[PDB]
């Protein structure tokens, strides 16, 4: 509805809570060639030694992918290096925290939140020392096992939060300074430009809402499945792969057999070379393909890892101002957990509703003088005329302490007449 | 497995057999392959020292001395999750990673010095 | 075409884009920046550019008694875009490239 | 007598044209109500015709 | 070999793609739905809308 003198005004707030998953890294994978391709036989491998270096190269590509993950995983979570610990004391203000601390009664010290997406996701391939797990480990291929076990970014994760919860966004920047928990929301609002004092005068609704928000966030985990689908994807595609190499150890390519001691146990030598020279050319053309492919994705993940390590920096350790860069709506703050091969962040949000019509206008006349607003706007009620901030329906007063004079009141377009009231006159009264 | 009357084999994925029927004994035998695994070499750089330790991958140690081998004598095997170490010793302490070896281990070379492998520290502990 | 080979069409159609960005240009003229953290609340165009000086470290002020000059620098801008667009061919490279 | 290189190739091309239709929401689905311009053009003197 | 050879460059067009296709959505995010501070993201000169 809109027209030029009419305003509108929110009054009251509410306080969302939403998640966001990303993935961060992959399996780890190797594959030796002389046993893919010519497993168990010398004739093979010395036909083999005619093509030179593909080979190596081959396993130069799946070392290096190997690598790159844990270097992902090291930039992701190892922001700080002190451990934080919380205080055995657990006065916040009325916050409660619990479903997202750990636990000691777990053998690995997992929060709530952590076990659930532990439970969502069916991962395959943990890698450890040891089903078409086993058949495809048959033909030269490993799973390596990650650097970093899931205890100790439990325990990252752990630090983050502490350190966040008990200081602030300063030891993002140096040492960490302790401050009550409602003083540092009290900060956090005059960052989003909703004075200090509205805070201290509605503490327990603000508490209640955020406990209610976290308590639909662990139900709403708890009941539906398809929440993670983004870290599934990634384990789908990998298994997937990974089959079909195993399956095309089946073709002939043109030989009389797949089976390469067959070849050996029927043919003389001179005649059994240009049938194995066959089943070489097919299987190296295989080995090739899936290489190609496994480098565009690592290249993908690395794009993700990269996005999820900026979120870390600047939405956990501080306070961001980038629109929808945290959340819809005006960002708060955030906390992180871990899942299984990527990280999930909730955001805390700041939303206005219950809002109403105002008259307004640009500036004020009074004796021969334009006042202008220091920080907010001018509103009217229905017949007087108040000074209020943006964000927050709040009237006061005008007087000469919030507003400045600027020139004389023929210029303006859509000034209105009115009196301002000087606080010292009455004084002086 | 349950071979029926009229049944001879059994076969894989990739078409290799797995199971088998002996033709004299009519009895069934699995068939599973041999262990295979790579094996890394660690060491600290030429320049300081001419001394190694071997990683065998994936490999429970019992059967490296089944199977060079001037070191398998050992008097210091020892058994990670990423395989079997020999050629270094087993300390308590916990230190920042200097090489990684993996599942949260690592190993470096310090003391009459000596290639040592132990637990990686994460930080210093702290309360606010 | 002729062989094996074939152009799907996409799923969006040229009117329903259009329709987003009408809708994405009439939200920010009367409402500003509110309708992206929640319901759209509106207020004039004059105060909105306003807030906007404020917000680079000019006074608000210096807004109100310069009205005309600033509306009729808009305008001319506009108008230079448009024939500018009009006359020069090589503008749209990016997209001819793919 | 090759196998699998088709569905393989196929796989990948379906792949590709489904990641367009997901860029084009991203960018241009900001918003979930149409809003209209009113009929009055009081805009303070700027122009948007 | 010859459709091998246009699949794979197809692929790696496609991740171009996507990659602008990101910068897109943050710039209507941040340029046309707030005010931005960052500097040269949305122009040159001090950012109004
Ligand atoms: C502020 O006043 C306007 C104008 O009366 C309200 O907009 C009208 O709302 C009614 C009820 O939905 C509609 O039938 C009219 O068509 C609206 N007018 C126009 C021009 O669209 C508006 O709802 C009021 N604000 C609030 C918060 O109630
Ligand atoms: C924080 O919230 C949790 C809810 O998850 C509270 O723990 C529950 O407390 C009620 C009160 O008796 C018990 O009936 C539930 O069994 C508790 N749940 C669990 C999982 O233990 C906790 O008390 C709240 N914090 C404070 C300080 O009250
Ligand atoms: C702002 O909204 C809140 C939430 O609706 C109002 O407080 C709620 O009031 C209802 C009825 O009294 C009850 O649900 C609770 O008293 C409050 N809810 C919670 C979760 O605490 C509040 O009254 C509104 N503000 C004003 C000024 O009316
Ligand atoms: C507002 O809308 C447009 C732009 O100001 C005006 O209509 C045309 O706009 C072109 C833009 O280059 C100008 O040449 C003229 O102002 C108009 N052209 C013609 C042929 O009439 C319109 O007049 C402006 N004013 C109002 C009140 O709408
Ligand atoms: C002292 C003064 O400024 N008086 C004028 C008054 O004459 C005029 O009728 C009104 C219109 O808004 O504006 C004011
Ligand atoms: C608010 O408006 C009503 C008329 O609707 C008026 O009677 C009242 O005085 C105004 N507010 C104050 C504080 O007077
Ligand atoms: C607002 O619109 C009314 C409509 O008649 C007009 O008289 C007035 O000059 C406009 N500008 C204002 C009130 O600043
Ligand atoms: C290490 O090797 C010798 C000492 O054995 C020394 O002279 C040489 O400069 C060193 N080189 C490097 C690269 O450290
Ligand atoms: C290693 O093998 C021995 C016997 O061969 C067995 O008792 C032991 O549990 C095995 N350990 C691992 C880690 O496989
Ligand atoms: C030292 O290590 C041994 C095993 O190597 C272990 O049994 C013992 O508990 C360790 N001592 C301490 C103090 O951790």
């Amino acid at each position: 509805a809109y027209s030029n003198n009419s305003i509108a005004i929110p009054t009251n707030f509410t306080i969302s809570v939403t998640t966001e998953i990303l993935p961060v890294s992959m399996t780890k994978t190797s594959v030796d060639c002389t046993m893919y391709i010519c497993g168990d036989s010398t004739e093979c491998s010395n036909l083999l030694l005619q093509y030179g270096s593909f080979c190596t190269q081959l396993n130069r590509a799946l070392t290096g992918i190997a690598v790159e993950q844990d270097k992902n995983t090291q930039e992701v979570f190892a922001q700080v290096k002190q451990i934080y610990k919380t205080p055995p004391i657990k006065d916040f203000g009325g916050f409660n925290f619990s479903q997202i601390l750990p636990d000691p009664s777990k053998p690995s010290k997992r929060s709530f939140i952590e076990d659930l997406l532990f439970n969502k996701v069916t991962l395959a391939d943990a890698g450890f020392i040891k089903d078409l797990i086993c058949a495809q480990k048959f033909n030269g291929l490993t799973v390596l096992p990650p650097l970093l076990t899931d205890e100790m970014i439990a325990q990252y994760t752990s630090a983050l939060l502490a350190g966040t919860i008990t200081s602030g966004w300063t030891f993002g920047a140096g040492a960490a300074l302790q401050i009550p928990f409602a003083m540092q929301m009290a900060y956090r609002f005059n960052g989003i430009g909703v004075t200090q004092n509205v805070l201290y005068e509605n503490q327990k609704l603000i508490a209640n809402q955020f406990n209610s928000a976290i308590g639909k966030i662990q139900d709403s985990l708890s009941s539906t499945a398809s929440a993670l689908g983004k870290l599934q994807d990634v384990v789908n595609q990998n298994a997937q792969a990974l089959n079909t190499l195993v399956k095309q150890l089946s073709s002939n390519f043109g030989a009389i057999s797949s089976v390469l001691n067959d070849i050996l146990s029927r043919l003389d030598p001179p005649e059994a070379e240009v049938q194995i020279d066959r089943l070489i050319t097919g299987r190296l053309q295989s080995l090739q393909t899936y290489v190609t492919q496994q480098l565009i994705r690592a290249a993908e993940i690395r794009a993700s890892a990269n996005l999820a390590a900026t979120k870390m920096s600047e939405c956990v350790l501080g306070q961001s101002k980038r629109v929808d860069f945290c959340g819809k709506g005006y960002h708060l703050m955030s906390f992180p957990q871990s899942a299984p091969h990527g990280v999930v962040f909730l955001h805390v949000t700041y939303v206005p509703a219950q809002e109403k019509n105002f008259t307004t206008a640009p500036a004020i006349c009074h004796d021969g003088k334009a006042h202008f607003p220091r920080e907010g706007v001018f509103v009217s009620n229905g017949t007087h005329w108040f000074v209020t901030q943006r964000n927050f329906y709040e009237p006061q007063i005008i007087t000469t302490d919030n507003t400045f004079v600027s020139g004389n009141c023929d210029v303006v377009i859509g000034i209105v007449n009115n009196t301002v009231y000087d606080p010292l006159q009455p004084e002086l009264d | 497995k349950k071979f029926l009357p009229f049944q001879q084999f059994g076969r894989d994925i990739a078409d290799t057999t797995d199971a088998v029927r002996d033709p004299q004994t009519l009895e069934i035998l699995d068939i599973t392959p041999c262990s295979f695994g790579g094996v890394s070499v660690i060491t600290p750089g030429t320049n300081t020292s001419n001394q190694v330790a071997v990683l065998y991958q994936g490999v429970n140690c019992t059967e490296v001395p089944v199977a060079w081998r001037v070191y398998s004598t050992g008097s210091n095997v020892f058994q990670t999750r990423a395989g079997c170490l020999i050629g270094a010793e087993h300390v308590n302490n916990s230190y920042e990673c200097d090489i990684p070896i993996g599942a949260g281990i690592c190993a470096s070379y310090q003391t009459s010095q000596s290639i040592i492998a132990y637990t990686m520290s994460l930080g210093a502990e702290n309360s606010v």
